[PDB]
């Protein structure tokens, strides 16, 4: 499953305080505006289903889906962050943790190799 | 020794060949009379007699009499005996056959070849030590259902009052 | 998606009736406790995977502690070889009426 | 039957798979799919049919017979290893039967062939819950002993439900079959890539029960059921028409839109396995499972088939009674593929 | 049985024709009772004769052409003693199908066969020489 | 392969008083007899191996033995008055005789003069001194293995983040 | 293992090939998977007696219980199919398998 | 053992009263004799159908009753554990889901039984 499971960590709570030392998202991430849209156009499609004079109608509400969706966007986007964060640590503590099964190769330079040449033809 | 507990194992068995062949819903109630006393005594040879009297009463004694009320339902003129159809008695030959050779590799000793190895031998053999103070490991090992084991009895709760109500939403619709 | 609310709020409310030991009540051993009891101290942090490698043995001996299977087929092995010495053997007398009824 | 009862049934329904989805010990789980199934087929038995019954009885006679087998096959584990924790299974011939009582619950096949038939059999309401909610249970478990699996069994059901999600599904008019062989496809999806990487699993799940939803409030919302009594709806609300052309494209994972987004994550993770060959097969039958979806397409909203006379009438009338939930389950199951990455919110 | 599979495959390269030749055999046998099994359960023949029919007619069959795509295989092999490359099965893979093409007693289904049934066969070589995983274990 | 003690180390002369009689007079037993008995289950719940006490369940044995011939030199027909009482009940229970008790437990509270303990006595748990160690490890067992690290350090941000396919951030 | 708990396996097999040879009025599945149940309960109830693992000593009744509970349910169902036609599997309405 | 011994004398009695029963009174049985009791009149038709739902309307419920007493029964022996507060919640639980259930039916008039 990966991640899951790992040592340490509790299960149901949605965002670790291990997190929190992450940078927050700054409030116009574009991916977070998008949220933004996403909400606006659900919220304009919730007048065209039910007739409605669209867009100038209930602009009201449209305003409450756009708040919202943007709203758990932006939870989302900071687990987001913490997830890939956390990857990436626990991927660097393991190649600290078996240098011999990640090699330090000698890096030979082109002059030093040969390569077969395919003329085209 | 006996082999009692064993070849009560083989009659319970036939008594599913003669069960799970399908003659009438009636005669099949015989079968799991017949399964179902043969089973309590095979679950009685080990001494959890409470379970054993369990399903010699809460299940003969409960569905397949409510099962001797389906057919009053069903029934349909000229029901078959296990006799009356080629493909019923040749079922239940059919289901002989097979247990016979069971028994046969039974008499060959070797462990089964079949699914999964068994290891043969008489029923005795896996016994060990029954010793304890003045009850039985049962007693106070089902006792602990209701103190001990709150949460199971909570949801069975549920499940069969909900039942009851599934009962009615099926039964009232008519 | 295995959520474990009973563990993150504590409930245990199923826990317990897992494994062989576990508290059971008046005490009762498992017939089997033992094997089991070791076997799961050599599991913890080890989880799930190298826990299949190492902790192999003791898995095994627990096995063995609950089907008794090898345990059966060596006193078979006996008890079948007793039968080609049974005319070349007598076997024991007391059996019959040794001191095993002085024994007590 | 009232609201106050009906609406105890759905909520211990939800009850009857929670517990599926929080307890640990096995003999919880099986009484989870239990007090399931008896909640579950009162609820089929609404407003009642001489047809809606005998659908009941084949759903629960194949329910009922896999619950069997699935007990069966813990109680065999629990012989060869005296546990009752999930973990691993410890004999491969007890593995292998929960693995066909679950793939009997998924409905997948060829243990399929009940699904399309229930679903005939039941109104659309009962019928959109059946497919999605039915589907988290057993997926559940799925997800905890996906640490051993045994691939070939898991991989040949899983392709094979896809080749019957197909060809079953080029053939029938009445739109709830065909719902019925889109999700009998799906299913192929998902469980597939189960035993490579299970979040990939959910995510898919995700879509797939955001697109059911989106579907089955459509047709409830026109009330549509053959495929003729969809045709007209093109003049009378022609925006619904008009908006289940796109659904369907997201089922038919048209790469913009968002269904694509699991397929595309998928053929991802097998291909971290190598086991090139079997993506390609898949996704190559994936749109053989589309063209229905597109000749579905055509007799709604591209084309006009031509409408009775007395709908004039019924122009005046207002749909009514809302339901508060689709429109955003129409655009999160639609847009959102430039939202991928969040997947790994799901770890 | 996989066992089964695993006693074809070990041809060696192509010698002794009839040694594999019934093992094709055996696993064109196995093919042709399974798709009658299914058949029988999902077409009620009606008059159980009609049934045995029916099995006699795909056993024979697929078994049938098991046997002349395994020899033609090998035979293929000892002749052109290239042997190793996938054509060398593909001759017999085209003439599975017209063993297929007979039976039917259709010059289309039996045209379409060769094609197809000898592409696949091709492939099948092809992924032996690879070691393609078709099934690939979790690995990951 | 398994070692054993020889037949004939184990033997030793049996206690052979009947049942019914012998708990007659069991209940002073427990009161007198103890040391010896007590240590040895303490020896037993130690190690399991029953081997390795088998000696103090000799001693417990001829410390029996010295308790009944304690007894039948002095109480004996008040005592066979009495556990003929109760062996004829096959239930064996105690309410059914009681009174010879009484002439039972008076000879012996004079004649050889110590109490009978009360009911609710003998059941407490009881604090024993021993010599001999506490075994180290009583189930043999073997190495617990090495644990996985816990390592940690602090989270930096993910390198690029999210960095599956065309995504940049 | 030892050969009883094999015979009863075996009697499990024979109470779903039963189930599934599945013939004529349907009222016979009922039974076939009652007796399925059974199979299953015995061969519980046999190993929880046999490792002293006494807390399962609760499990085979719970289990009896919704077993039989669905079963019970099972019943209703048939009233209906057979309130329309004196009951036979032979008469399906759905299309399409 | 014991009771096998006594349940294969008692079966063993009542079939030799069986076999007595019949081999013995030694006469003429013949048709007409043998048909049918019908109070005299021939009867219109051999038995069919009783259908009711108002059989199973309620030995349903006793089905789901009988379930419960099997859990009613542990209840004298759970009654010695240890920690009865923990138990007797439980202990007067089921039975008001019993009552409870009964209850339900009391009053949906699912209960006309007869
Ligand atoms: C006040 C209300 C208005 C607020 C909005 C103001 C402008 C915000 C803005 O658009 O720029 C963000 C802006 C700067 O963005 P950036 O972080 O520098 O990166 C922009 C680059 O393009 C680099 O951005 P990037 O690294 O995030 O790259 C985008 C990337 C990852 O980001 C995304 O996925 C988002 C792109 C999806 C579409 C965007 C929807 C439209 C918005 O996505 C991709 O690369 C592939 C896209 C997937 C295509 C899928 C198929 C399409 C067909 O952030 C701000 O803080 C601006 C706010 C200033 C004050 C506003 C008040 C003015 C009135
Ligand atoms: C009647 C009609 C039928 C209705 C049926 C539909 C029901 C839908 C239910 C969907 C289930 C979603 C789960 C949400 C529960 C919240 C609990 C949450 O906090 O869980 C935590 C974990 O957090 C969750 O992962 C948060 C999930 C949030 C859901 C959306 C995530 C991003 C969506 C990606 C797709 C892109 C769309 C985004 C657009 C907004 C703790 O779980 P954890 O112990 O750690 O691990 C469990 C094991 N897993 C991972 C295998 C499941
Ligand atoms: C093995 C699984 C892998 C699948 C192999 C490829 C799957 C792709 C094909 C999926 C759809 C194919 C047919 C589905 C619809 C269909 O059968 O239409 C037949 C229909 C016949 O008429 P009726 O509908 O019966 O009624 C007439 C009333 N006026 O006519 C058609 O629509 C046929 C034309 C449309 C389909 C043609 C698609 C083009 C070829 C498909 C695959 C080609 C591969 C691409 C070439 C590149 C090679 C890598």
């Amino acid at each position: 499953t990966m991640m899951s499971g790992r040592p340490g960590r509790v299960p149901l709570q949605f965002l670790p305080n291990e997190a929190r030392s992450l940078p927050p998202p700054k409030l116009t991430d574009p991916r977070l505006v998008y949220m933004g849209f996403l909400g606006y156009c659900s919220g304009l499609i919730d007048n065209a289903i039910r007739r409605r004079p669209v867009v100038s109608a209930g602009l009201h509400r449209q305003l409450l889906y756009v708040t919202s969706f943007v709203f758990f966007g932006y939870y989302l986007l900071k687990r987001q962050d913490y997830m890939y964060a956390l990857r990436d640590h626990d991927m660097f503590a393991y190649v600290k943790s078996h240098p011999e099964d990640f090699p330090e190769k000698d890096k030979k330079t082109y002059g030093e190799i040969l390569e077969e040449f395919h003329p085209v033809r | 020794t006996m082999y009692i507990a064993f070849i009560l194992s083989t009659i319970f068995v036939i008594g599913f060949v003669g069960f799970s062949s399908k003659p009438s819903p009636i005669y099949g109630g015989l079968g799991l009379i017949v399964s179902g006393g043969v089973g309590c005594g095979i679950v009685l040879n080990f001494g959890g007699s409470f379970l054993g009297l369990m399903v010699f009463l809460i299940y003969l004694g409960g569905m397949l009499v409510v099962f001797g009320y389906t057919t009053a339902m069903a029934t349909e003129m000229y029901p078959e005996v296990w006799v009356s159809n080629k493909t019923v008695f040749g079922a239940f030959v059919s289901g002989l056959m097979m247990e016979f050779c069971m028994v046969y590799y039974a008499l060959k000793e070797e462990e089964v070849e079949i699914i999964f190895k068994f290891n043969g031998l008489g029923d005795w053999v896996i016994y060990d030590t029954g010793d304890s103070g003045f009850f039985s490991e049962e007693a106070m090992g089902i006792a602990a259902l209701y103190s001990y084991g709150t949460w199971l009895v909570i949801v069975t709760g549920w499940s069969l009052l909900i039942g009851v109500v599934v009962i009615m939403e099926i039964t009232r619709g008519n | 998606p295995f959520f474990d609310v009973q563990k993150r709020l504590g409930l245990d409310l199923d826990r317990w009736m897992t494994i062989q030991s576990a508290e059971q009540p008046h005490k009762i051993p498992g017939r089997c406790h033992a094997f089991e009891k070791e076997w799961i101290e050599c599991a913890h942090g080890i989880g799930g995977i190298r826990a299949e490698k190492e902790c192999k043995i003791e898995f095994d001996d627990f096995v063995e502690c609950l089907l008794r299977q090898k345990t059966m087929k060596r006193l078979s092995a006996i008890k079948r070889q007793r039968d080609k010495l049974i005319k070349e053997g007598k076997y024991t007398p007391p059996p019959h009426h040794l001191g095993k009824e002085d024994p007590r | 039957m009232n609201p106050i009862i009906y609406t105890t049934l759905i909520m211990t329904v939800m009850s009857g798979t929670m517990l599926v989805m929080i307890s640990s010990h096995w003999l919880l789980i099986w009484i989870g799919f239990e007090m399931n199934l008896l909640a579950m087929i009162p609820v089929l038995m609404k407003n009642f049919n001489p047809r809606a019954t005998e659908a009941a009885t084949k759903y629960f006679l194949t329910q009922a017979t896999a619950s069997m087998m699935l007990m069966m096959a813990i109680i065999i584990n629990l012989l060869y290893s005296g546990q009752w924790t999930i973990t691993k299974m410890f004999n491969p011939v007890a593995m292998t039967m929960m693995t066909m009582a679950l793939a009997m619950k998924l409905g997948l096949s060829p243990f399929h062939f009940w699904v399309p038939e229930v679903t005939q059999g039941i109104s659309l309401q009962a019928g959109l819950l059946l497919l999605t909610w039915q589907k988290l249970a057993p997926l559940s478990v799925l997800c905890q002993i996906s640490q051993s699996i045994n691939p070939n069994l898991m991989l040949t059901m899983a392709m094979l439900s896809i080749l019957i999600g197909g060809w079953g599904g080029l053939n029938q008019t009445q739109l709830r079959k065909i719902m019925a062989y889109s999700s009998i496809a799906h299913m192929g999806w998902m469980t597939a890539v189960l035993p490579y990487n299970t979040t990939m699993t959910i995510l898919n799940l995700l879509i797939y029960i955001t697109m059911t939803l989106a579907m089955f409030m459509l047709l409830i919302h026109s009330s549509a059921t053959t495929t003729l009594s969809l045709s007209h709806t093109w003049n009378k609300m022609p925006v619904i028409t008009s908006l289940m052309m796109v659904t369907l494209l997201s089922m038919g994972g048209l790469p913009p839109l968002s269904g694509f987004m699991p397929k595309w994550m998928i053929i991802q993770e097998m291909t971290k396995n190598e086991s090139i060959i079997m993506p390609t097969l898949m996704a190559m039958t994936a749109l053989l499972n589309l063209y229905f979806y597109m000749r579905l397409a055509y007799s709604s909203s591209l084309t006009m088939f031509p409408s009775t006379n007395n709908m004039k009438m019924k122009w005046q009338f207002e749909h009514t009674k809302q339901m508060k939930l689709l429109p955003t389950m129409i655009v999160l199951s639609t847009l959102v593929l430039p939202m991928t990455p969040a997947l790994s919110s799901l770890n | 049985a996989k066992t089964l599979l695993h006693k074809y495959s070990d041809i060696p390269e192509g010698t002794e024709c009839h040694r594999k030749a019934y093992a094709s055999t055996s696993i064109g046998g196995a093919t042709g009772l399974i798709v009658s099994a299914y058949s029988i359960a999902l077409k009620p023949p009606a008059s159980f004769l009609e049934g045995v029919a029916r099995t006699g007619r795909y056993t024979f069959t697929s078994a049938a052409i098991g046997a002349i795509f395994g020899l033609t295989s090998c035979i293929s092999a000892q002749v052109r003693e290239k042997p190793d490359d996938p054509l060398n099965y593909f001759i017999g893979g085209c003439a599975g199908g017209l063993t297929l093409g007979a039976r039917t007693r259709s010059y289309g289904i039996g045209a379409a066969a060769c094609a197809y049934m000898g592409l696949t066969a091709a492939l099948v070589k092809m992924g032996q020489l690879e070691g393609w995983q078709v099934f690939a274990e979790p690995k990951v | 392969i398994v070692e054993l003690p020889t037949l004939e180390d184990l033997k030793v002369q049996e206690v052979k008083v009947s049942s019914s009689v012998l708990k007659a007079a069991a209940h002073h037993y427990g009161a007198q007899c103890d040391k010896p008995n007590k240590e040895f289950m303490l020896c037993r719940w130690e190690e399991k191996d029953p081997r390795r006490c088998l000696e103090e369940g000799k001693l417990v044995n001829q410390c029996a033995l010295d308790f009944f011939r304690q007894i039948k030199r002095h109480c004996a027909e008040p005592f066979t008055e009495y556990w003929t009482c109760i062996d004829y009940s096959g239930l064996q229970l105690f309410r059914h005789c009681r009174k010879q008790q009484a002439k039972f437990d008076e000879c012996v509270l004079d004649k050889l003069g110590w109490v009978r303990p009360d009911l609710g006595e003998l059941s407490k748990v009881t604090k024993v001194k021993t010599d001999r160690p506490l075994p180290e490890n009583p189930y043999h067992s073997r190495a617990r293995p090495e644990p996985n690290p816990e390592a940690e350090g602090d989270l930096k941000p993910a390198k690029h983040g999210s960095r599956l396919f065309f995504w940049t951030m | 293992m030892p050969l009883v708990y094999m015979n009863i396996i075996m009697a499990f097999a024979i109470a779903l090939a039963g189930l599934l040879m599945y013939r004529s009025h349907l009222m016979s599945s009922l039974l076939c998977l009652e007796g399925m149940m059974l199979s299953l309960f015995i061969m519980s109830t046999l190993i929880i007696l046999n490792t002293h693992f006494t807390l399962a000593n609760m499990m085979p009744i719970i289990l009896l219980v919704f077993a039989a509970c669905e079963a019970a349910l099972g019943l209703s169902l048939l009233v209906m199919v057979s309130n329309t036609y004196g009951t036979d599997y032979v008469q399906n309405l759905n299309l399409l398998q | 053992m014991n009771i096998m011994l006594t349940l294969l004398t008692n079966v063993t009695l009542a079939s030799l009263l069986v076999l007595i029963a019949f081999w013995l009174p030694q006469l003429n049985a013949y048709s007409e004799k043998t048909s049918p009791y019908e109070c005299g009149f021939d009867p219109m038709g051999s038995a069919r159908l009783p259908f009711s739902m108002k059989f199973f309307l309620v030995a349903i419920t006793f089905l789901l009753f009988d379930l419960e007493i099997a859990l009613l029964l542990p209840l004298p022996w759970a009654s010695q554990t240890n920690n009865l507060k923990t138990m007797l919640t439980m202990a007067l639980f089921l039975l008001i889901l019993l009552a409870a259930s009964l209850a339900y039916e009391w009053t949906q008039k699912g209960l006309e039984w007869a």
